[PDB]
């Protein structure tokens, strides 16, 4: 079912997409795993840490 | 709201304290980012009362964490609101769903 | 034959695929300049095009933003962060103060606020808050000014200008106007030639800035940082 | 600013020591020389995090 | 450790298999140029001592 | 002001040899790293022209698997010193030199038929090492100008046959540049900690020094670039 969602976006069913990196202008060699992750902030901040 | 879910965010929220829930079904008078003005509908109504309900919304408070909890409104004047909805979102609230 | 003989490139075309979408066409190119040309320009664009921003905004009957005031569907935070996304084009000068005042309930939006000539709104359907009674209005005052890049607001206040008054409210600017950049590179037909090729470039912004504009300045700092390398001795 | 200079000049070469709680052998503390880096959080060379 | 194995790994066909190269200076201007995989199986002129 | 941006300084060059450089340059403005270290290296390797050996022909060799006695070094290795030779030609854009020798020990640049406008920058490069005295080398060996790099892959094909017998292809290194390696670091000035520092390490062959190499790739990228240029 994933597969096919995703195929209804026009996305690749591989779930993996080529990338270019912006430091260099250039291509990877292999695709990328390029998704959406829900973060969270874990209230360690550092500034009441150090 | 997070993209990926699994059904019950709406249990919690539902049953947590920080959200506002409309205790009887109606239509808002009112919308103010203070307080909500909820006039029940007539069959609803408890019979012999003013029939206008107020809800206050807690701003800005200190959370035990020392953490911000802070209420909003989540509708437009005159919508129609049922029993048991979802008014004012709370902390990490999402119109009536949980999002942290 | 003519090896150091290189085409210069040209703006071919411009097409307006909308005031925030834009999209440019460079030929003719060398072989693989393209790649470079678009890389170096990408970065410049995203680093280092000026921009006009919200930087302050003063409201009666408040003090701090974290206050409610009378009769605003919104919040004061809300409304700062809805701020932060209106994108103003000024003309002449480097600072400007814009007055909004609204009356009576309605959905105020970045359509009213008093206008002045060398000022505009891209987008008067930027809405900003609502009032709901009216009786109830809001007035306010914002300060636009002219940077570049985006200064958090403790880096500002670091001026410590002595003496702010309190019913002020800061708020944090991201100058650039862009916000997607991306090219492509094609092989065309030009002077009966292979090696070369065009850059398409496709540029989403606010549209507060001229693509071709834009296409100049970065150029120009760009020839200015080479020039200053071919200065070495 | 001379405040800033002056803390420049007197740690360009003065080892500090650090440690990891717990201590479990002797490569728990390590000398380093410190270079100044704006920030709150310590930064460290990945094999001696290793 | 897995970029070291990644590109000390070899494949059958690659891009500019079989040329046969100077020096690790060419090897590297050649790479950079994208003419040739890293894991082409080439002949080249190493130099060491003992 | 908006319009200005630090312009950094041309700090310091040392020169490993008369070959090997190190230019470091400093401040820079965010980003302005990367990105100058990718165009320069990107120019340089792919980009700067130059002439060098292209096609080769020996008398005695038919094939780079064929053989020829007399030296212990077979067809690649001698390929490969060809290669690695340094060779710079005014004004023509082409000319075909011829060697000869014949005697043991190391056949070096300066046996190679003299040509007054080609020059070669280290005749004390080996070419060949012969075994034999009885014995001699003889080969003729083109040089074209060209640009960057190009593999011999590229230019073999099909429609070629047109090289005769005995004729070898060899790589076109134009680009004089040896080794490029752009790096970035950290820099402070008057409490501006994102100001990067630029360090380059160049190596070239003896055709010209990395500093004109550097210069002459930054009037190149200039000058392609000027087309936008709306002032001075």
């Amino acid at each position: 079912e994933i597969k096919e969602l995703l195929k209804l976006g026009d996305l690749p069913t591989s779930g993996q997409i080529r990338l270019y990196d912006g430091r260099t202008g250039e291509q990877f060699e292999r695709p990328v795993t390029v998704g959406y992750m829900y973060m969270l902030k874990l209230n360690h901040l550092v500034d009441d840490k150090m | 709201k997070p993209l990926v879910g699994t059904g019950m965010e709406r249990a919690v929220a539902v049953d947590s304290g920080v959200t506002a829930v409309a205790k009887r079904g109606g239509v808002v008078q009112y919308v103010d980012a203070s307080r909500i003005v909820i006039k029940v509908n007539e069959d609803e109504m408890y019979p012999g009362e003013a029939g206008i309900d107020i809800y206050n919304l807690t701003k800005y408070t200190r959370s035990n964490q020392n953490t911000c909890i802070n209420q909003m409104p989540c509708v437009s004047l005159g919508e129609p609101v049922e029993r048991g909805d979802v008014l004012a979102d709370g902390p990490s609230t999402d119109l009536g769903e949980l999002a942290l | 034959g003519s090896v150091t003989e290189f085409l210069k490139p040209r703006l071919v075309d411009i097409e307006q695929v909308s005031s925030t979408h834009a999209k440019v066409t460079l030929e003719p190119l060398e072989r693989g300049f393209g790649h470079t040309l678009g890389n170096a320009l990408r970065r410049i664009l995203l680093s280092s095009m000026p921009g006009c921003a919200v930087t302050e905004v003063e409201i009666d009957g408040v003090l701090h933003e974290y206050s409610t005031k009378e009769g605003v569907q919104e919040d004061i935070l809300e409304i700062l962060l809805n701020l932060k996304g209106l994108a103003v084009r000024v003309q002449g000068k480097d600072e400007v103060i814009l007055t909004l005042n609204k009356s009576g309930i309605g959905p105020v939006t970045a359509a009213d606020i008093t206008h002045d000539g060398d000022v505009e709104i891209v987008k008067p359907q930027h809405v900003i808050c609502h009032l709901t009674d009216e009786n109830a209005s809001i007035s306010m005052r914002i300060k636009v000014q002219r940077g570049r890049g985006y200064v958090p607001a403790s880096t500002r206040i670091h001026s410590e200008e002595d003496e702010r008054p309190i019913g002020r409210l800061l708020v944090d600017a991201c100058y650039s106007p862009v916000e997607r950049i991306a090219y492509n590179v094609e092989a065309a037909r030009v002077e009966q030639r292979t090696d070369l090729d065009k850059l398409v470039i496709e540029m989403e912004t606010n549209g507060t800035i001229d693509p071709e504009e834009a296409i100049r300045r970065a150029a120009t700092i760009l020839a200015e940082q080479l020039e200053a390398f071919v200065d070495l001795r | 600013a001379v405040v800033w200079d002056i803390l420049d000049e007197v740690i360009r070469e003065h080892p500090v020591l650090l440690n990891r709680a717990p201590t479990l052998h002797r490569l728990g503390i390590q000398a380093f020389e410190p270079v100044l880096i704006e920030g709150k959080a310590i930064q460290l060379h990945p094999l001696v995090c290793a | 450790v897995l970029g070291l194995y990644y590109m000390t790994r070899d494949c059958v066909n690659a891009k500019g298999e079989g040329m046969v190269l100077t020096g690790p200076k060419e090897a590297e201007r050649l790479y950079r140029s994208g003419l040739a995989s890293l894991h082409a199986r080439v002949k080249v002129r190493i130099t060491e001592y003992e």
